């Protein structure tokens, strides 16, 4: 039970295209067929828009505790 | 032409950023480093 | 669905300017043909400059910009000559360029005047247009000056010393018949030299359905060309980058 | 190498390791001659 | 002729043993030559050797013994074993008896002989085998351009 | 420093077409003729003579950047009849018109040198 | 300082008048009169020679070095 929010803000939307952008050019594998792209972060929005980035965030709650999220969890907009 | 960015090189740019390395800094667009998983650091006017 | 046919009236012709009329004709080509009045209308101008030697108060760059925007008599030469960085050869010759020479030493008390008239071509065909003379720059005693120049073939577009337009007077629906602008009160303005309102009106009635013409042009020359020669020229400027543009289609159609 | 006198304009050489003086007015000051390299000038 | 490699630091003097592994006494003022680490020799059986790489001796003086490259030369390799307690352990041995366990152009007046730039005068900042800088002396800009398109004054 | 080589405003330099078609998706019979190295003197008189011609349902010309020298002309006429012969046509109109005018203004200068 | 060559806004030689300029000055011709003489109509022109200051006399006073 997350209590937390189910959508995606702007700041973890940013670092999530960033970090994937990175490991993208770090030669990583890519989870979405790409069509043509060379830029890692429009692949990176590509996958966002899939739902198809390994990462999962730790939101840090307050108190100590944290929530684990994936991103094809969270409400993407 | 002086200030840069830092691409890493994947198979995609390989060959846009090896012409990149080829034209070095005296034309427009170019390149001024190449930084290799070593650290060294080498100048692109200065070793042809 | 052609082009009209234009018909031309020349009012007034003089070796300076010249004052024509051109009629049955679309706004937009009597436009194009301004703007290539001043931008392709090619001429000589001394462009390149070798100080072998100064000694005068102003620096070298005034003189050879001084030297630049001196006209010369190109009415025939500009033709049969060629663009430097067109012709095949080392720097420069008589197929692309026209060498200039000028040296004065001026050992007077008295002020010394280099003007145009000290210019030496090294063909007769091209010389300064008013060869009063155009003052280059004034000497005193124990000042020097010498240097060799070449002149080539450019348009004013390029840079405007290949100017050969000194401003094309332009003129069309002088009694703002098309109501094209909008006098807040009509009643304040002159009449033009065009138009036929009498000296009791300041607008002639609204023509809906009418359309630019009767397109007045004054082309002054600086007197490198004959203003005849400038407007001629201009026409067969334009033919010739119409036609090479109609190559260029053809050949890009074809691929 | 050449200089000239700033005053009487006086031409004349001076060597690496002498002060300068015109060689007939004692002036003080000297112009280095002009460059002999061919330069040129566009124009524009 | 002949580099040295330091195998006792003195009061005054350098201990120093040298290719031909004759150990002498030099004063302090030898020049420090620039060490090419990424020197590459060839040992006994045609095997790619570089420094700080185990090496065996099969032949030569000090056959028997292995150690550590330091040093190199075109055919000298200079071993150090802590075992060896002569030259601070410091020896050499022929590479070949181991086994592995400014352009002219630059500076110059030049003319544009050819090209969009031509009748002008500059002079070559930066000289390729292709193309080459020129800073040109009519207008306040530096620009490249083909050597082809280029001539000497 | 950054000024432009001014004789760099109207020359091809390598590598560069003097004019290239683009047929634009959004709308059937429709280019784009993107030209390089010119200005509002071709364009402004080729949009006019394409107006002319009352097949073409729609013509007109822009400037992207000033500092720059493409020119895009947008043309488009009837499904039967391409873009292309409405261009060759105009071009072909405006050379014929300003060798006429060419004769015309010799012979205006030799009756005004006569009288 | 020396008279420029061309007017600036239309391009008219004007360097071949400074000097027949100040002599019809010395004709006492109003300056009108005299810009009027040198064929100078349109006023871009004769702001040329209205404003224009010829510090070169001032300046061949010192040596010529
Ligand atoms: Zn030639
Ligand atoms: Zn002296
Ligand atoms: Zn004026």
């Amino acid at each position: 039970k997350r209590i937390t929010t189910p959508y995606m803000t702007k700041y973890e939307r940013a670092r999530v295209l960033g970090t994937r952008a990175l490991q993208i050019a770090m030669c990583a594998p890519v989870m979405v067929e790409l069509e043509g792209e060379t830029d890692p972060l429009l692949i990176a929005m590509k996958e966002l828009k899939a739902r198809k980035i390994p990462i999962i965030i730790r939101r840090y709650l307050p108190d100590g505790s944290y929530e684990d999220w994936g991103v094809d969890e969270l409400i993407i907009s | 032409a002086n200030m840069t960015f830092a691409e890493i090189v994947t198979p995609f740019n390989i060959d846009r950023l090896q012409e990149l390395v080829r034209r070095g800094n005296s034309q427009y667009p170019g390149a001024k480093y190449i930084i290799r998983d070593n650290g060294d650091r080498i100048d692109l006017r200065f070793h042809p | 669905p052609y082009a009209n046919q234009p018909t031309v009236r020349i009012t007034e012709l003089t070796d300076e300017n010249v004052k024509f009329i051109i009629e049955n004709t679309d706004l937009a080509v009597a436009n194009s043909i301004r703007r290539v009045f001043i931008a392709e209308v090619p001429i000589i101008a001394i462009d390149w400059v070798q100080i072998d030697a100064n000694s005068s108060v102003l620096h070298d760059e005034f003189i050879a910009h001084r030297l630049g925007l001196i006209p010369l008599t190109s009415d025939d030469i500009v033709d049969k000559l060629q663009y430097s960085r067109d012709c095949t050869c080392e720097e420069f010759c008589p197929e692309c360029s026209v060498e200039f020479t000028l040296d004065v030493r001026c050992n007077e008390d008295q002020t010394r005047h280099v003007t145009s008239r000290d210019l030496i071509s090294n063909s007769p065909r091209v010389i300064p247009v008013t060869s009063d003379d155009i003052l280059i720059v004034k000497l005193r005693k124990g000042q020097e000056l010498r240097l060799r120049a070449y002149a080539k073939k450019g348009f004013g577009k390029e840079h405007a010393k290949w100017n050969p337009t000194a401003g094309v007077a332009f003129e069309y629906d002088p009694d703002n018949a098309l109501r094209h602008t909008v006098y807040p009160k009509p009643e304040e303005w002159p009449k033009s030299e065009y138009s036929e309102l009498d000296e009791d009106e300041s607008q002639a009635p609204y023509d809906p359905n009418g359309k630019p013409e009767r397109f007045y042009y004054n082309v002054e020359s600086c007197g490198s060309l004959r203003p005849e020669t400038i407007v001629l020229s201009a026409l067969s400027g334009l033919k010739k980058k119409l036609s090479d543009l109609q190559t260029q289609l053809s050949h890009e159609i074809q691929s | 190498m050449i200089y000239i006198c700033g005053e009487c304009h006086t031409e004349n050489e001076i060597k690496s390791r002498d002060p300068i003086r015109c060689r007939e007015c004692g002036y003080r000051i000297m112009y280095k001659k002009r460059t002999k390299r061919l330069v040129v000038f566009d124009a524009r | 002729q002949t580099v040295g490699v330091i195998v006792r630091l003195e009061r005054e003097t350098f201990q120093v043993l040298n290719m031909y592994g004759k150990v002498v006494t030099v004063r302090h003022q030898v020049t420090r030559k620039k060490d090419n680490r990424f020197a590459v020799a060839l040992d006994s059986e045609q095997n790619n050797i570089h420094v700080k790489d185990i090496v065996k001796v099969i032949d030569g003086p000090h056959s028997g013994r292995e150690g550590e490259i330091r040093h190199l030369f075109r055919s000298f390799a200079f071993l150090h074993c802590k075992k060896l307690v002569e030259n601070g352990g410091m020896f050499v041995c022929k590479t070949r008896h181991l086994v592995l366990a400014d352009n002219e152009l630059i500076g110059q007046t030049v003319r544009i002989s050819q090209g969009p730039y031509k009748g002008y005068i500059g002079v070559v900042k930066d000289a390729t085998e292709s193309t080459a800088r020129v800073e040109l002396h009519s207008t306040c800009q530096t620009i490249s351009v083909d050597r082809q398109r280029l001539t000497t004054v | 420093m950054n000024a432009p080589p001014a004789f760099e405003s109207f020359l091809l330099f390598e590598g560069e077409k003097k004019i290239t078609i683009n047929k634009d998706t959004k709308v059937p019979n429709a280019c784009l003729f993107t030209i390089n190295k010119e200005d509002h003197t071709l364009g402004n008189i080729i949009k006019s003579q394409l107006l002319k011609d009352p097949q073409v349902l729609f013509a007109g010309y822009k400037v992207p950047h000033p500092l720059e020298h493409k020119i895009i002309i947008r043309v488009q006429t009837t499904p039967d009849y391409s873009p292309q012969e409405a261009f060759t046509n105009a071009i072909t109109d405006l050379i014929s018109e300003l060798s006429l005018l060419e004769e015309r203004f010799r012979v205006a200068i030799k009756d005004k040198q006569e009288g | 300082m020396i008279i420029p060559v061309r007017c600036f806004t239309c391009g008219k030689i004007v360097g071949n008048k400074w000097e027949a300029y100040l002599g019809l000055l010395q004709a006492e011709y109003t300056e009108g009169d005299a810009l009027d003489a040198l064929g100078l109509k349109r006023y871009c022109c004769r702001r040329m020679l209205l404003a224009h200051v010829d510090l070169i006399e001032k300046l061949l006073n010192y040596a010529p070095l």
